[PDB]
RNA sequence: CGCGGGGUGGAGCAGCCUGGUAGCUCGUCGGGCUCAUAACCCGAAGGUCGUCGGUUCAAAUCCGGCCCCCGCAACCA
RNA sequence: AAAAUG
RNA sequence: UUGACUGGGGCGGUCGCCUCCUAAAAGGUAACGGAGGCGCCCAAAGGUCCCCUCAGGCGGGACGGAAAUCCGCCGGAGAGCGCAAGGGUAGAAGGGGGCCUGACUGCGAGGCCUGCAAGCCGAGCAGGGGCGAAAGCCGGGCCUAGUGAACCGGUGGUCCCGU
RNA sequence: UCCCCCGUGCCCAUAGCGGCGUGGAACCACCCGUUCCCAUUCCGAACACGGAAGUGAAACGCGCCAGCGCCGAUGGUACUGGGCGGGCGACCGCCUGGGAGAGUAGGUCGGUGCGGGGG
């Protein structure tokens, strides 16, 4: 909700930044290909994740749509497109951790999640953790 | 502070650097880009006197013979605090005018 | 007009006293004294002719020096007077001159502040020196009653080579600052 | 200190006693006491016992 | 404003320019003539 | 989709390109006249000026962002 | 030769 | 006679100049691609010499907002730099003061940029000046926009021509 | 030669901030005064002049400290001149040279010419 904006498509090249590692949470949602996510999907994602097990725990969810998307009424050339219309979005390279759940079983968990990625419009893969950190 | 460096804007080559105590005036002859000095005049930590002002000159005095004795004459003034004033070397041989 | 008690006694019985209260070692690492700045705020210099100089040097007879027209420093349009010019009048007694009025304030004007029951030990607060706003401009021996045409106070400042209040609050309390505990 | 600018000294300094009538000087409400004191409610029945 | 300044008693110009109702009228100051050297160049 | 006009006390109109002063009629309120109501008479009140901000010392007033309101065009195949 | 209703 | 551009033309918008970006780490670089300015202003907002250093934050202070003016620490630049943006900048280009008028005349090595013609920088010499004790600085303004070939005339001036 | 200190330049934060003790014989400063020079939109505060009684408390100088700041490898990758495969495509990968940025280990409360005064 700031800055000044309509800004230029860019392209999404390897995913050099497509591969985190769980912050917060439990388990987690990791992505596989990259694409631009509309704040549309987010939600539509979130939500049923939220609602799959009402009255859950905590969802957390590290990508953010900033990246205006913008689009022609229907007609032909004549500067840049009305802009935005439909929204925003956020961009994810193949690796970058989407969402994260916490608080709850595997079983409960582990499938929560599995339905959110047939929201998004891409391929994805599931992960505990264990791994990364700073410690000695 | 001071930031004086009223100096700095030194340009044509040596440098009369001065410096007054609270009791003796040092004067300096000073060549830069190749960081070096020649010629000097202390106050006291000559001899002479111990009035500043009577000594300031007997010490510029001190520069000139000093000085103009290694083929040193046309030069420019200097000492930033300065406040161009009582502390003087008001007087003849080198050729750094005032 | 050259030496006075204040400053006397300061010496020859408020510096042995501290000395001691405290406990210094070098006479420098002691509580000087050495600012005072009267400054006064005013109002404006607005409409109908606000020559106010006037006020300017009826502060100069209650103190010695001449005041500083203060001037603007930015400008809001919420209350008048912007940009520049304006007033915010202000003087620096230094040594001699600073002594005496404060000797003279704290044995005549204080007295009469209105009613009067002490200062505001809180005023410093800690930070190394004092503070403190009388109303009136009268309230001053040289200054009379058939001379000033409209109150106009202001606020004093004082500083010492102290740190701690404690210790600014001593040396203070010792030069006769009486103070509202 | 400088020119027509400053105004004088002479006595307008330790001229103590400078006639303290002016108004006061260490003179009343030293910050100690004066009239009367408290009205005090109740620790004050002189109606009667 | 155009302005040029006309050496008092002879010709030469200066081709300044002023800014009138800002301040002005009565412009004049010391330039350097054709005519020998310097005077002081009024206005018109 | 594009142009251009307009949102100001309760209603209907000014004031805005020429920045600091909100004007008019109607109605609301109080007091008179009258047996009483109207009418008539005297005297008052009442406005975040559409909104989210920008420039300025200062924005009804100038510059952009949408929200309803009104008009004009939207033609050749 | 004259300034509505209840 | 009733312009051109134009993802056909008309309608609409635009047409020169400045600043970011696009622009792919020298320059340069398109599109009816993204986003803002200019068609002026300073007689001090210009010279030079001499001084001063900001904005904020935290306390403390009569009237006093949440910054009126004071005092005290902390604060290297986030202020300032006339107006857009950018670069630059306090070891000043910023704030104040005293004298001034180089916002000169004659010129101009050597370059930048470049199809042309335009635009830009410029040391130095001469003359006669300003400020500074001096070294020195001074041919307008922290810098880039604030502008228009020729032709035709108008006002002056002058060694020239004048059937 | 090696110490101490006053001027100065250079490297341009590994010299910074903040702590902790020290130094006054010299130097330096603060101090002593405002008659003269010259001073502050008001203040000798700062500029300035004349003096040296007192001090090392301020300030500066010199040491020690890692808590902040600054520096900072090696490895390893990202990206990449050049060359080149797979797949329908979205994209993935190799060969040959170059090679960060972050982060780790760790480093640092300086270094260094010139001229002076003192043992």
């Amino acid at each position: 909700r700031m800055k000044y904006r309509k800004q230029q498509r860019g392209r999404l090249k390897g995913a050099t930044k497509g591969g985190d590692y769980v912050a917060f949470g439990d388990y987690g949602l990791v992505a596989l290909e990259p694409a631009w996510i509309t704040a549309q999907q987010i939600e539509a994602a979130r939500v049923a994740m939220v609602r799959h097990f009402r009255r859950g725990g905590k969802i957390f969810i590290r990508i953010f749509p900033d990246k205006p998307y913008t689009k022609k009424p229907l007609e032909v050339r004549m500067g840049k497109g009305k802009g935005n219309v439909e929204g925003y979005v956020a961009v994810v390279k193949p690796g970058r951790v989407m969402f994260e759940v916490a608080g709850v079983t595997e079983e409960q968990a582990m499938e929560a999640l599995r339905i959110a990625g047939h929201k998004l419009p891409i391929k994805t893969k599931i992960v505990r953790r264990d791994a990364y950190d700073e410690a000695q | 502070k001071f930031r004086v460096r009223n100096r700095i804007k030194r340009t044509g080559r040596l440098r009369l650097s001065v410096f007054r105590s609270l009791k003796h005036i040092y004067a300096q002859i000073i060549d830069d880009e190749k960081g070096v000095t020649l010629v000097s005049a202390s106050s006291l930590a000559l001899k002479l006197k111990g009035n500043k002002t009577e000594v300031a000159r007997q010490v510029g005095r001190a520069l000139a013979e000093k000085a103009l004795a290694l083929g040193i004459k046309q030069v420019a003034f200097d000492r930033g605090p300065y406040k161009y004033h009582g502390r003087v070397k008001a007087l003849a041989e080198g050729a750094r005018e005032g | 007009p050259l030496d006075v008690a204040l400053k006397r006694k300061y010496y020859e019985e408020v510096r042995p006293e501290l000395i001691r209260r405290f406990g210094y070692q070098n006479v420098w690492e002691v509580p000087r004294l050495e600012k005072v700045v009267i400054n006064q705020g005013l109002g404006e210099a607005k409409e109908d002719a606000r020559i106010l100089e006037k006020a300017a040097q009826e502060l100069a007879l209650i103190t010695g020096q001449k005041p500083a027209v203060t001037r603007a420093k930015k400008s809001i349009s919420n209350f008048k007077l912007r940009k520049g010019m304006p007033i915010g009048l202000r003087v620096t007694l230094r040594r001699d001159r600073m002594w005496i009025f404060l000797e003279k304030l704290l044995n005549v004007a204080l007295p009469r502040i209105r009613d009067f029951r002490g200062l505001n030990p809180n005023s410093f607060d800690g930070r190394g020196n004092y503070n403190l706003g009388l109303r009136e401009q009268l309230i001053f021996p040289e200054i009379t009653y058939d001379m000033v045409d409209a109150l106009r106070g202001m606020d004093i400042a004082v500083v010492t080579t102290a740190e701690t209040d404690e210790e600014a609050r001593a040396l203070l309390e010792l030069l006769g600052f009486p103070f509202r505990k | 200190m400088k020119e027509g600018i400053h105004p004088k000294l002479v006595p307008a300094r330790i001229i103590c006693g400078c006639g303290n009538v002016i108004e006061t000087y260490s003179t009343k409400p030293e910050i100690y006491v004066e009239v009367c004191s408290k009205c005090h409610p109740f620790y004050t029945g002189q109606q009667r016992f | 404003l155009l302005l040029e300044c006309t050496e008092c008693k002879r010709r030469n110009y200066a081709t300044e320019k002023n800014k009138r109702n800002t301040p002005n009228k009565l412009e004049l100051r010391k330039y350097c003539p054709w005519c020998r050297k310097h005077t002081v160049h009024r206005e018109v």
